[PDB]
């Protein structure tokens, strides 16, 4: 089960660093306008 | 004990996760994205 | 505008509080 | 002069969390 954990931390971890992905995409369209 | 603390990692990284969420809902309101 | 990308800065707070804490978390474990 | 400001603070604040994205994804590996 900790691997099963490990994982689940890695796959919220990369859902979460689309996010701040997607919050840098954004910022720079407020910034821009 | 590395399960009781990698269930708390994951419930933080759920939290973050939500919170990121509502940021990124916020900012596509603002330029207009749907 | 205005407002809005403060709460915005108001809730990254929060995430990076929340990250900070299982950095934090994840070196006790690994005995960092 | 007031969104420019905020959104440079956004981007300070995506910056530390980058970071520390890469820092759980260092950490993870080793448990
Ligand atoms: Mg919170």
């Amino acid at each position: 089960k900790v691997k099963q954990l490990v994982d689940k931390v890695e796959e919220l971890l990369s859902k979460n660093y689309h996010l701040v992905n997607e919050v840098a995409r954004l910022v720079k369209l407020v910034g821009e306008r | 004990m590395k399960v009781k603390q990698l269930e708390d990692v994951v419930e933080e990284l759920l939290s973050v996760n939500y919170h990121l969420e509502n940021v990124v809902a916020r900012l596509k309101k603002l330029v207009g994205e749907r």
